[PDB]
């Protein structure tokens, strides 16, 4: 409960779902400042996602079960998991971090990608599984 | 040039010349240096042999001279180009634009028909005059809808941008995702939420090239947009933009009426014109041991066909497993090798038995040995799974021999090979020539990659032909060339599109139909060949009731009650939604209960009256009764159950979906709808055989795709990654903001997008991994909607060679395959109506009879004489110059609506005022007739009624405008101008005939439209219950939904036009992990239905587009020939009947319609023109006609129609126009008249009288 600005009491600024204990156990100036740099990069990417999502006027209609809140939550979770490929241990509720990917495409709207340098043919902007591949290992918190 | 080989070689060299000019391209030389010279090596040769060929003829040839001049010019240009003095990217290349036309010489000697070319000239005269008439009709409709759009819509430049945005700096990051239009008002159009503001993009220093071209700014842009929408290409999105920018009712009315009138009827008038062209062609062409015996065994044939089936199935069963499973010597390869050896032995044994001479004589065996040769080469490792695979997948054609019915149907519908073969050859040649012309026209324009090589130009022309995205090709080409040449380029593209869609695609339908009809020889010869409590129920069921009394007695009282109850239940079901269920909303159950209870009674009242089975008029006697009791049981079970929880993909949901078939009771309760269904299903056999042919084609091409495209369409969604190994991590993907705006990006600006995972996946809408995936992809391609995406994906991810695969199918499945449905439907329609076995002359005689029955005397009064006033003004009124001047004035007043009449705008004030003058002018016109012919006479014509109506409205508008002056007055004036413009159809003869055709087709099509609407309503209810809550996807958006019955109806109507229907289908197929499912209810989940969506959408599209939509075509093709007529040498012309009406009014001062039998001789003596009966040279015809009009009645005065029918009979060869019954009756009557006059002894008309008497 000491967001940096026992190492298991110091969480990151943006990726609040991670602790210095988890980072050092998986992935002090040396690595701490690198972790905060990764945090800043993830913050920038998530701010870009939020910029693209606020311009989606169909935010309160694309789904009867999902809202922009859960979409943003799961997307930030997935982004932080991709930036910190580590395993959490103090989580009370566990979830296979890869699952977060699915959650995104389950709770976020269908954003149409542009067709200039490639024809997607109805493919969404956010997809998880490829042509015949076993999607699912690390374990993260369930912040849903 | 006495040698015969020289002409063959010259044809070959003309083909080679077009081939060479098609290859003389800058990019082609850049990618292949040596070609740059080989081209120069060909022309220099050709240019000699051609030159030497003309001089040799000097010591249609003007064409040869001009073309050899063009060759010389092209060769000198290429000489200077190789010298680097003339840039290869210069417009000088256009010097070769005429060279492709040399291809005409290749197919010139084949213009030798079996008849004098005068017949061809006359046929083309007729067909071209009718084509010009229908083109003027289309222009009238286009101008009408253009002014309507300019007045009802404006410039769609109001978009929502982020709150704080100032002019000049509008960028990609300013618009919403996706870009949305809006309205500056507060209750009209779309209002975007907080954080965004509606602003005019054109005001923020944005060029129109960036915004687009389509719109309703002025008359020209509006007409362009209207013509684009008439092709049913990108009109729904225009409609969406309009609904966002302006009120909804405007867009709905406008666009739905445009699709109904322009995109359908007016476009079917061209098909009718081409069909009548073929009919006229037909008319003018008619006016003149141990192993030998076993081989022939039935078991061996069955065994060979079974082995062919097993072979095709095993070949198509090799689906994609994974990158870890496949080999070039797989088990499928060994099975194919075994089957190839088997069939090769099969062919060699046939040859050994029947000898190669007798074996090769058969066409089927020709094809079999060709397949043998092609497959024995395909089993070679280097050729396995290559373009040779075609041969293998053609083996299935052999199976066509198992069903003799399908074989004979193929032989029939494809008719003599020559017709459709020549049509295909002409299509290919014209495509090649137009592609070459467009190439040499745009091969040099920079930043335009659509005509940089001949393959791309051919692809562009083919795309324009298929109408899928042709507007995009045109827009790209226009943006490429400067705004100075943009108008001429647009005119060229529009002319090509017109000729390709309204002539060629119509020629295909015409050829298929003509082949589906018998020829006049066999038609003629075939027509020659065939010369208690039960009493109360009975009373209550069988009790029933001008034409109002006929309508009230159309059905029984009980059937009327059932019709009203069904309509009420349907109106109630229209209010059901995924969130307002009939199970939880009592107000919606009322109707339900009614429909059940009432229906029950009805059933019983009928059962107890007619039993159920084994009676003449039972209740469950037809399929209609079975459907009725099925609907009843479904409704009763649902009412008694009323499940409060309906899980998705459950039995309760299936019950709910089946409950949507209630509107089909109107098909059984209304006699006319029963007639529609019966007449449609009478051709189900031919429909089924055409479906089997299309399924065979799709199976062939799906097998090919699966063996050659399996797993090869997957790619990394990151365009920067190439290999599957590096397709991991994340990357910044760009989101699609707008595909209508061409807003360029700045050097210091980033496109809107966000970070996503890198994945190696196929397209969501199609793939060729299994046989089912490939079959569904090709079924979607068959609709020509989104097929350019498949083309591009196959050309990019697999290879450019395979661009052939997608282009042949689209030609055999769409230009020919789907045409078969049109032909079959129209032929079954004509057969049901009873005009299929009649020769063309008999059809024309029937049409003339109808036209003369609907004709009435020209009731215009005579020219006064007592008063110089009225006489002078009457002479001035009925002068053709005055009529055409008033027509030109009516046409010019409509030009005042070229700009939107607006109170915010000053340009309106002059225009309106100008129109006022026009109005006054028109008054005078009307007024002068009210003085020329007197109110009694002026009110005689029903056209003058409309004239006076609109003129009175215009006067009222002038008063209210120069008295109040407001927006409502301007709208009234615009409506008045539109009405007076619509009045123009009464000034033109052929325009009047064509609008009569269209309106009478709309009238006679009423019940077919009603049945289509009933099917659409059943499908709409089913869709609201199936996909009512489906997560928004590619095309399921704020506009396209199934949340309401109206939303479903509108999206289904859009689907009827095919506008991205497969995208909606794939959107409704969404399943986890792309949606959150629910185990309880179906209205609490954002998931779709895979198989449900497939069934729904595929069946709807098939039934509506491929079958019922053609029913309208037929009707048009009918009423067209019923109303449109041209001057002929065998029947009565429009000129003839107008002259007859004139002379009738001249000889009959009275207007009782009857003429004394002694005044009939006066009428005949007075009849001049093409109907003159000369008494100095033709006294016999005159005497016969007089005696006929005197005998028709025992001295009673005859009728206008009586004399008209006499002249009709006396103006055509009865033996070639009448049928057995009427021909015999008429010949008997005429010979009776003749011999009676003989005993009493003690020009078209004249020419046919000579025919008759001389033949006697
Ligand atoms: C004239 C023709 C008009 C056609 C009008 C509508 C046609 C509709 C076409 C789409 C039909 C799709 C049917 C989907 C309905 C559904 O989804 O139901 C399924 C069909 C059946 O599911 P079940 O096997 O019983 O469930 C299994 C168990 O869990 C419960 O029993
Ligand atoms: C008529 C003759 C048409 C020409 C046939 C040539 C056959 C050889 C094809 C291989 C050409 C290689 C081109 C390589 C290339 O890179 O060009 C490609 C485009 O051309 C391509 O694919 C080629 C796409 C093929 C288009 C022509 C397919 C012919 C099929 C005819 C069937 C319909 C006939 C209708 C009338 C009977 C790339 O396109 P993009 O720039 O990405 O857009
Ligand atoms: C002639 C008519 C029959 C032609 C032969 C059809 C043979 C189909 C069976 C072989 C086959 O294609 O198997 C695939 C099944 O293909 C079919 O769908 C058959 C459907 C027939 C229509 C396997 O599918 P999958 O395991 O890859 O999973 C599918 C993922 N969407
Ligand atoms: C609009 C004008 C309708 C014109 C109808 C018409 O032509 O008259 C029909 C008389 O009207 C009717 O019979 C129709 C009566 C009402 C039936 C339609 C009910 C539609 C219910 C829709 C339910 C919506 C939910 C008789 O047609 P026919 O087939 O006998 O002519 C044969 C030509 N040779
Ligand atoms: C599924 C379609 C089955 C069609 C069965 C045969 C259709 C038929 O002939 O309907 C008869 C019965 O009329 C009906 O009740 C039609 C009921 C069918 C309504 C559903 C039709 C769907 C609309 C067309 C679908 C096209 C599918 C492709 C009309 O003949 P009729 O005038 O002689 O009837 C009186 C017999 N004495
Ligand atoms: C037959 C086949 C073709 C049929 C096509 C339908 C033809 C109907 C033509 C009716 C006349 C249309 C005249 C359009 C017009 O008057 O323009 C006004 C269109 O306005 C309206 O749509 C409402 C009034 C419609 C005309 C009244 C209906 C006439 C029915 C009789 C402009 O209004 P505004 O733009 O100034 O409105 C505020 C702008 N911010
Ligand atoms: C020609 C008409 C259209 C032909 C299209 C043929 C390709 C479509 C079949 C694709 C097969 C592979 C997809 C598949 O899995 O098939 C599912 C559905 O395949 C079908 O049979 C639906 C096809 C309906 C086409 C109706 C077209 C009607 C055209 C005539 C009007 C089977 O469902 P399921 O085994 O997963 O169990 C479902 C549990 N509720
Ligand atoms: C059916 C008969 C009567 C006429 C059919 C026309 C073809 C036989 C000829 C005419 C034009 C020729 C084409 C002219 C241009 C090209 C492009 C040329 O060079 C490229 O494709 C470079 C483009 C690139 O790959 O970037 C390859 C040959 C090709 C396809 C030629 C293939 C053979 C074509 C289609
Ligand atoms: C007949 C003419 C009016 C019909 C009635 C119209 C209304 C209803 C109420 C209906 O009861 C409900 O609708 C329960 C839900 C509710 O409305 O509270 C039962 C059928 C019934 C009696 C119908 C039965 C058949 C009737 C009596
Ligand atoms: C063809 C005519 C003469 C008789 C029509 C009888 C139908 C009313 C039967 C045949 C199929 C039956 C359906 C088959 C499946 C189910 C799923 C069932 O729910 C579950 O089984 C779960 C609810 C009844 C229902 C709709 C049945 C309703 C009654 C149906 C439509
Ligand atoms: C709902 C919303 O975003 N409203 C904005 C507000 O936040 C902003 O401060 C203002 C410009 O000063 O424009 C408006
Ligand atoms: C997005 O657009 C930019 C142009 O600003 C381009 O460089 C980039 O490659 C695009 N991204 C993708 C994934 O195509």
């Amino acid at each position: 409960c000491y967001p940096q600005g026992n190492l298991s009491d110091f969480y990151l600024s943006f990726c609040n779902s991670y602790t210095l204990w988890e980072l050092f156990s998986g992935l002090c100036r040396q690595c701490v400042e690198a972790y905060q740099d990764y945090d800043h990069h993830a913050q920038e990417k998530y701010e870009e996602f939020e910029s693209v999502l606020h311009k989606y006027l169909q935010s309160e209609e694309y789904s009867v079960k999902s809202c922009p809140e859960d979409c943003k939550i799961v997307y930030k979770a997935w982004l932080c998991s991709q930036y910190f490929e580590v395993t959490q241990f103090n989580c009370r509720k566990t979830i296979p971090c890869k699952q977060y990917c699915l959650e995104v495409q389950t709770r976020c709207p269908f954003i149409l990608p542009d067709n200039d340098e490639v024809i997607y043919g109805g493919l969404s902007s956010f997809i998880c599984t490829g042509l015949y591949e076993t999607f699912l290992e690390p374990e993260c918190c369930d912040v849903r | 040039i006495n040698k015969p080989w020289v002409h063959s070689l010259l044809r070959i060299c003309a083909i080679i010349s077009v081939i060479s000019v098609c290859m003389n391209t800058p990019m082609t030389f850049e990618h292949y240096p040596p070609l740059q010279y080989v081209t120069f090596t060909l022309d220099t040769l050709l240019m000699f042999l051609y030159t030497a060929e003309m001089i040799a003829k000097m010591h249609w040839c003007v064409f040869d001279g001009f073309m050899v001049f063009c060759l010389w010019v092209s060769l000198v240009l290429q000489v200077f180009e190789i010298a680097d003095i003339v840039d290869q990217m210069s417009p000088w290349g256009m010097l070769r634009i005429p060279r492709p036309l040399i291809m005409i010489r290749a197919f010139r000697i084949y213009f030798r028909f079996e008849l004098p070319r005068t017949r061809i000239t006359n046929i083309l005269k007729r067909s071209g005059e009718q084509i010009w008439s229908v083109s003027i009709f289309l222009l009238f409709f286009l101008l009408l809808y253009g002014i309507l759009g300019v007045q009802m819509f404006g410039t769609f430049t109001y978009h929502c941008v982020v709150n704080d945005t100032k002019p000049g700096n509008v960028t990609w990051n300013s618009l919403a995702i996706p870009d949305t239009h809006c309205s500056p008002e507060l209750e009209e159009g779309y209002q975007c939420p907080p954080g965004f503001k509606c602003m005019d993009l054109e005001d923020l220093g944005l060029s129109r090239q960036e915004l687009g071209y389509s719109g309703f700014n002025e008359i020209g842009t509006s007409i362009f947009t209207v013509y684009e929408a008439a092709s049913q290409e990108g009109w729904v999105f225009l409609m969406y933009r309009a609904i966002d920018s302006f009120p909804r009712w405007r867009s709905y009315f406008y666009f739905i009426t445009l699709i109904f009138f322009l995109a359908w009827l007016v476009k079917n008038v061209f098909i009718a014109v081409i069909i009548e062209t073929f009919a006229e062609i037909r008319v003018q062409f008619q006016q003149m041991a141990c192993l030998q015996k076993m081989m022939r065994s039935s078991v061996f044939h069955m065994f060979i066909l079974s082995m062919v089936t097993v072979d095709v199935i095993v070949a198509a069963s090799n689906y994609y497993k994974g990158e870890n499973f496949r080999r070039q010597y797989d088990e499928f390869y060994l099975a194919e090798v075994a089957f190839t050896v088997l069939f090769d032995l099969e062919a060699l044994l046939k040859i050994w038995c029947l000898g190669f001479t007798g074996y090769i004589s058969s066409s089927l065996h020709k094809f079999e040995l060709l397949l043998v040769i092609g497959t024995t080469l395909h089993v070679y490792p280097d050729l396995y799974h290559s373009q040779f695979t075609y041969f293998q997948v053609l083996r299935v054609v052999r199976l066509i021999k198992i069903s003799p019915a399908l074989e004979d149907f193929v032989y029939k519908i494809f008719g003599p090979g020559k017709k459709l073969g020549s049509l295909v050859v002409f299509t290919a040649s014209l495509l090649i020539v137009m592609s070459a012309i467009s190439l040499q026209m745009f091969c040099f324009v920079e930043e335009l990659d659509r005509f940089t090589t001949f393959p791309r130009a051919f692809m562009s022309m083919f795309q324009i032909l298929t109408q899928e995205g042709w507007v995009d090709v045109m827009d790209q080409t226009l943006n490429a060339v400067g705004h100075m040449w943009a108008p001429v380029v647009a005119i060229y593209f529009i002319l090509y599109h017109l000729f390709a869609t309204l002539i060629l695609l119509s020629l295909f339908v015409a050829v298929i139909l003509d082949n589906l009809e018998l020829d006049e020889d066999l038609k003629k010869l075939k027509q020659l060949k065939q010369s208690r409590f039960r009493n109360f129920c009975r009373v209550v069921v069988r009790a029933r009731f001008h034409q109002l009394y006929d309508l009230l007695g159309l059905v029984t009282y009980l059937d009327w009650v059932m019709i009203i109850v069904t309509i009420c239940s349907c109106i109630s079901m229209m209010f059901e939604s995924p969130f307002r269920r009939v199970m939880h909303a009592p107000t919606l159950q009322i109707a339900e209960y009614v429909f059940v209870i009432f229906m029950s009674i009805e059933l019983n009242l009928k059962i107890m009256a007619d039993g159920l089975f084994f009676t003449p008029t039972a209740v469950i006697r037809d399929f209609g009764g079975v459907m009725d009791i099925f609907i009843y049981l479904v409704s009763l079970i649902f009412l008694c159950w009323m499940p409060q929880n309906v899980p998705a993909e459950s039995g309760a949901q299936l019950l709910m979906v089946l409950r949507c078939l209630r509107p089909l009771r109107i098909f059984k309760l209304v006699p006319q709808m029963r007639k529609v269904v019966r007449e449609l299903f009478s051709g189900f056999k031919e429909i089924f055989l055409v479906s089997i042919l299309l399924l065979t084609l799709m199976l062939v091409f799906a097998s090919f795709g699966v063996q050659l495209f399996a797993g090869k369409l997957a790619k990394c969604n990151d365009p920067n990654i190439i290999r599957r190994e590096d397709c991991n991590g994340i990357f910044r993907i760009n989101v699609s903001v707008s595909k209508n705006l061409n807003l360029k990006l700045r050097p210091g600006e980033k496109k809107p997008g966000f970070w996503v995972p890198r994945v190696w996946a196929n397209p969501r809408n199609f793939n060729f991994d299994n046989v089912g995936n490939a079959m569904l992809a090709l079924f979607e391609v068959l609709s020509l909607k989104g097929w350019v995406e498949v083309r591009d994906v196959i050309i990019h991810r697999v290879g450019p060679i395979h661009g052939i695969y997608i282009h042949v199918f689209v030609f055999l499945g769409c230009m020919i395959g789907l045409t078969l449905f049109v032909g079959v439907v129209i032929a079954n329609f004509n057969e049901n109506k009873g005009t299929a076995l009649l020769t063309v002359d008999q059809r024309r005689w029937e049409d003339l009879k109808s036209r003369l029955k609907i004709a009435q005397p020209l009731h215009l009064p005579p020219r006064p004489d007592n008063d110089g006033f009225r006489a002078k003004m009457y002479d001035i009124t009925q002068h053709p110059f005055f009529k055409r001047t008033i027509a030109l004035l009516v046409l010019a007043q409509s030009v005042l609506l070229s700009v939107k009449w607006d109170v915010e705008d000053p340009v309106t004030v002059p225009l309106a005022t100008m129109s006022v003058v026009f109005t006054f002018i028109f008054v005078l016109e009307v007024t002068m007739k009210i003085i020329a012919m007197s109110p009694a006479g002026f009110w005689q014509s029903r056209r003058n009624r409309y004239d006076l109506l609109v003129t009175s409205l215009g006067v009222v508008w002038v008063v209210l405008h120069f008295a109040l002056l407001n927006a409502y007055t301007y709208m009234m004036g615009a409506c008045v101008i539109v009405f007076r413009f619509f009045s123009i159809c009464g000034k033109h003869v052929t325009l009047k005939m064509l609008l009569l055709t269209v309106v009478v087709s709309m009238y006679k099509s009423f019940f077919i439209i009603v049945g289509m609407f009933l099917l659409l309503l059943c499908y709409a209810f089913a869709g609201v219950v199936l996909f009512g809550t489906v997560k928004y996807g590619e095309n399921i958006n704020r506009h396209a939904n199934f949340s309401s019955a109206g939303k479903a109806i509108t999206v289904l109507f859009r689907i009827v036009t095919g506008e991205d229907w497969n995208k909606i289908m794939h959107d409704c197929m969404v399943q986890p992990p792309f949606c959150t499912p629910d185990e309880f209810t179906y209205w609490a989940t954002d998931c779709g239905n895979y198989a449900g969506a497939l069934m729904y959408f595929c069946s709807f599209y098939v039934i509506i587009a491929y079958i019922m939509l053609n029913l309208l075509v037929a009707i048009i093709v009918e009423n067209f020939s019923l109303f449109y007529s041209t001057e002929e040498d065998q029947l009565l012309s429009y000129n003839d009947l107008r002259h007859f009406q004139i002379i009738w009014n001249m000889v009959d001062d009275k207007r009782e319609g009857v003429i004394p039998t002694f005044r009939v001789k006066f009428l005949l003596r007075l009849l001049r023109g093409r109907l003159e009966v000369d008494l100095d040279k033709d006294k016999l015809l005159f005497k016969h006609m007089c005696y006929e009009m005197e005998r028709l009645h025992n001295g009673g005065d005859v009728t206008f129609h009586d004399v008209l029918s006499m002249l009709s009979y006396r103006s055509v060869d009865i033996r070639k126009s009448l049928q057995l019954e009427e021909l015999l009756a008429r010949e008997q009557l005429e010979y009776t008249i003749e011999e009676e006059v003989a005993k009493q002894t003690i020009q078209s008309c004249s020419i046919i009288h000579s025919l008759r008497e001389s033949q006697q």
